[PDB]
RNA sequence: AUUGUGGAAGGCAGCGCGCGCCUCCGGCGUGCUUCGGCAUCUGCGCGCUCCGGACGCUGGCCUGUGGGCUCCCCAUUCGA
């Protein structure tokens, strides 16, 4: 039994390319190869399956929808909200989030995950005397 | 006189305005009427013995147009800049950028206090600019400049009392960001995974 | 806490020396291939363009008191597409220099 | 394949499940860049073209004999490790000082002896069969081949593999437990560390 | 945006001559790489078919065709006519494309695989937009389902770039359908 | 990124400031104009510049374990 399946309002994750981070849906299937997507922000268009990672998300559309239709659709299943507050969504604005840290920015995320860990291990030590 | 240039450039070399706007502007037509219907004619502006002679003619060397200008600041540098030294016996400390001096070095401080780097000269060439500023507009340095590092070994008090003066100014301002003392009293390094050409600065 | 000795900062990051400019016939010494560690593409190159290069290797006697010694360089252009750059140096390294690391500096800095 | 480029002291590469040309061809040019690499699970090696082309074609390979002097070669070996090291020095120039070098950084085994059996070992995603092969298509293990060829050693390695997994197994339970002990020890350290916590929310995965 | 090949309606005739001041006007819907290549074509055809060469000929229009509705997928119908190893044949063949310069250029790809018939040994005699009902091809009718659901069988695990290859990883892919 | 060959010329070219006034990011006179503009008035003096081929600054070192080398032996990559 497989949990994802390719099909006409699956929400799908651009895994390579410039559209790499991006959500789109799959509004209608081409061939076993490409697929026919659409997304708020972009002009439909198609794309080959292997940029595209399936999601979890599906919303409840018909084939090729209006853009107005295809909007509503995502908002009312909140495709945004469910994806970035997901673990797999997160790792992508975390990664982000990283990357844009300055110099300042990194020496204080040192100072408090040097103090955590300090903490850390002296409340492991007391759960190693007491429940050996 | 005339208080304002009459033609700004659109770019380097090029006016805004072409000779007939100029013309018009430059008030000639005015001035021919004041001097009889002519522009004004004006005129061009009107040893010891050697003690030895060459065998050979001595050659000069042509003449060369090209003057140079002065050093560009870099954008990222503003005044109150966190910079790190790349170079030198204080590689990889952070210091507080003051001013460009008239030789287009950079003026630096440590705080002396916090990390022990003096008021010095960096070349722009080995120096990072970050994003952290520091306040520095209660730090008065109108009396440094270039001769001020002139050589001409103990250190004289002067130099001393004169680095606590700026310094002590600049202390209040670093307090006053959280944790910007630490900051500044660490170096910067590269540990593992650490790519010079991602990090944002 | 690790109680190391050694450098207490690193603004640097190693190079590899792969080679020489070269075809399937024909050597160009003049000219070396480094690979700078955590540089894949082409693009990510750009950073690096005119950094200062060093190469320290040791010799058997004693110069100015050491026996390390140290030829500079810096980099030129990027080689291929996956971030290999072409570097020289005051002198063309030695062959021995194959496989050695060389130090990329982060200077002189443009940002 | 340019080279991986890292700085490390030595390289440990799981061989299991991998392509056995294509591990091959990066790990020569690791080689050749001055990399020290030890190849453990050499027996796992895959094979593409399934057991029977593999058994014909290093049957074609035993044939090749000096005629006039056997023992001048070629040599013929029949462990999995010396397998992998020929196919690499195939790939490698080793008449040459600088070739004989490279070869001279590489070890293979066969299982995973000491001490590579408490250090971490890696993969290359560029020579895996689960990437490079599709499935229903003939496959072997260079372990299988080898037994067919002469090599008598492979329930030896068997043995000592199971009980290596078996030890490891253990262990894996300690590091498990001694994970479910510090999750109890962050939330107990959470009510201490406010600010801290805070600086590190949007960070954390 | 780009396509490896364009459609162009080129326009031409003979000379205007003595006898004929007003000779016939020929139009031809012809594919090439760009608007050179597709004269050339034009005149190869009017030469062949017309008896209309170049040198005694006028070319009059070239206009490239471009899809109406690139956004909608449709089903595309192509009858050529190609030159085998050992002679020549007729065949029809169906796509599906957003555009039918996607189907040409999945006609000529298919032709050089299952029959190593190269670009120049084709030549497209109709083209024409096939509704649904009417395709003739299973491999374009299998997808003529409005509750279309299959999994992804074979994915391609790489980087989103080459900035994050790595040569060694601690684990190997987890991929699963 | 590579590079400074030349050593007689302040030339050529394009501009700026003065030689007339104003409230000065601009304004003020003829001719033409597509009404935006225009080499139509745009001369002289003194200057500037992407303008008849690189100049400037700083440090190191100078009898040293320094520098240089076309000399010698050897090693390595390529060639042979
Ligand atoms: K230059
Ligand atoms: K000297
Ligand atoms: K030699
Ligand atoms: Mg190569
Ligand atoms: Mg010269």
């Amino acid at each position: 039994p497989f949990k994802r399946f390719v099909e006409i309002g699956r929400v799908a994750l651009i895994n390579y390319g410039k559209d790499y981070g991006r959500l789109v849906v799959i509004v209608d299937v081409i061939d076993q190869n490409r697929a026919l997507v659409d997304a708020p922000d972009m002009v439909r268009s198609q794309m080959n399956f292997k940029r595209l990672s399936l999601t979890d998300i599906k919303i409840d559309i018909k084939r090729i929808p209006k853009k107005k239709t295809l909007v509503e659709a995502m908002e009312a299943a909140d495709v945004k909200t469910k994806w970035e507050n997901s673990s797999w969504g997160r790792k992508l604005i975390v990664q982000k989030r990283r990357a844009a840290l300055n110099d300042f920015d990194r020496f204080k995320l040192m100072l408090a995950k040097i103090k955590r860990a300090g903490v850390v291990r002296q409340e492991l030590a007391k759960l190693k005397k007491i429940a050996a | 006189a005339k208080k304002t240039i009459r033609n700004p450039e659109l770019i380097r070399g090029v006016g805004k305005f072409s000779r007939s706007k100029m013309y018009h502007k430059k008030g000639l037509w005015a001035i021919k009427k004041k001097n009889g219907g002519k522009l004004p004619l004006h005129e061009k502006k009107p040893v010891k013995p050697p003690k030895f002679y060459p065998a050979d003619d001595v050659k000069k060397p042509l003449v060369n147009k090209h003057k140079p200008k002065p050093t560009k600041l870099r954008a990222s540098i503003t005044p109150g800049t966190v910079l790190i030294i790349l170079a030198g016996r204080f590689k990889g400390k952070r210091v507080v950028f003051l001013k460009q001096l008239t030789s287009g070095l950079l003026l630096v401080t440590g705080p002396f206090k916090l990390n022990g780097v003096p008021l010095r000269r960096v070349n722009q060439a080995y120096v990072i600019g970050t994003s952290t500023k520091v306040d520095v507009s209660g730090v008065n340095v109108e009396k440094i400049d270039d001769k001020y590092f002139a050589k001409q070994n103990v250190l004289p008090q002067e130099k001393k009392d004169e680095q606590k003066t700026v310094d002590s100014a600049l202390l209040k301002a670093i307090e006053g960001i959280p944790e910007l003392k630490a900051y500044l009293s660490a170096r910067f390094s590269l540990k593992s995974g650490m790519k010079p050409h991602e990090l944002v600065f | 806490v690790k109680g190391r000795q050694g450098e207490r900062i690193r603004l640097y990051v190693r190079g590899t020396v792969l080679g020489y400019k070269r075809s399937k016939s024909n050597q160009y010494p003049n000219t070396s291939l480094i690979q700078i560690e955590g540089v894949n593409t082409k693009e990510e190159v750009d950073w690096y363009l005119g950094k200062r290069l060093g190469y320290i290797y040791k010799a058997k006697t004693k110069k100015n008191n050491s026996h390390y010694r140290c030829i500079w360089g810096k980099v030129c252009r990027p080689h291929g597409n996956s971030g290999v750059v072409r570097a020289k140096f005051k002198s063309n390294l030695p062959p021995k220099s194959m496989g050695a690391k060389v130090r990329v500096f982060m200077y002189p800095s443009n940002i | 394949v340019s080279g991986s480029g890292i700085s490390a002291r030595r390289i440990v590469v799981d061989a299991r499940h991998h392509m056995l040309g294509r591990l091959s061809s990066i790990l020569a040019k690791e080689l050749l860049n001055g990399q020290r690499v030890v190849v453990v699970r050499c027996e796992e090696i895959c094979l593409s073209g399934g057991l029977v082309r593999q058994k014909m074609k290093y049957l074609r390979f035993l044939r090749k004999r000096m005629n006039t002097k056997p023992s001048h070669g070629p040599i013929h070996f029949r462990a999995p490790s010396k397998i992998l090291w020929r196919t690499i020095r195939g790939m490698i120039p080793h008449k040459t000082k600088r070739g004989a070098a490279a070869l001279a950084r590489l070890k293979v085994y066969e299982g995973v002896p000491p001490p590579y059996d408490k250090i971490k070992r890696m993969v290359i995603p560029d020579a895996l069969k689960v990437l490079r092969l599709q499935s229903g298509h003939k496959y072997c293990l260079l372990g299988k081949l080898s037994s067919e060829v002469g090599w008598n050693h492979y329930d030896t390695i068997k043995e000592l593999e199971n009980k290596r997994k078996e030890r490891a197994q253990v262990a894996y339970e300690r590091r498990k437990q001694l994970a479910k002990l510090r999750v109890k020890a962050e939330k107990a350290a959470e009510e201490k560390l406010g600010p801290q916590l805070a600086v590190i929310e949007p960070i954390k995965y | 945006v780009t396509y490896k090949f364009h459609q162009y309606q080129v326009v031409g005739r003979a000379l205007p001559s003595e006898n004929d001041e007003h000779p016939k006007i020929y139009r031809m819907k012809l594919w090439a790489t760009n608007e050179v290549r597709a004269k050339s074509k034009f005149w190869y055809f009017l030469r062949k078919l017309k008896k209309v060469k170049k040198s005694n000929g006028q070319m009059l229009a070239i206009n490239e065709i471009f899809e109406k509705y690139p956004t909608t997928i449709k089903n595309y119908g192509i009858w050529l006519r190609y030159q085998s190893r050992t002679g020549y044949h007729n065949m029809y063949k169906e796509y599906r494309d957003t555009t039918l310069n996607g189907a040409v250029e999945q006609m000529y790809t298919e032709m050089a695989s299952r029959h190593r018939v190269r670009h120049h040994c084709i030549q497209i005699i109709k083209t024409a937009t096939i509704p649904a009902k009417l395709c003739k091809r299973e491999s374009t009718k299998q997808f003529h389902d409005s509750k279309i659901k299959f999994p992804l069988v074979f994915k391609k695990v790489r980087p989103p770039s080459r900035k994050l290859k790595t040569t060694y990883k601690a684990t190997k892919p987890n991929l699963f359908m």
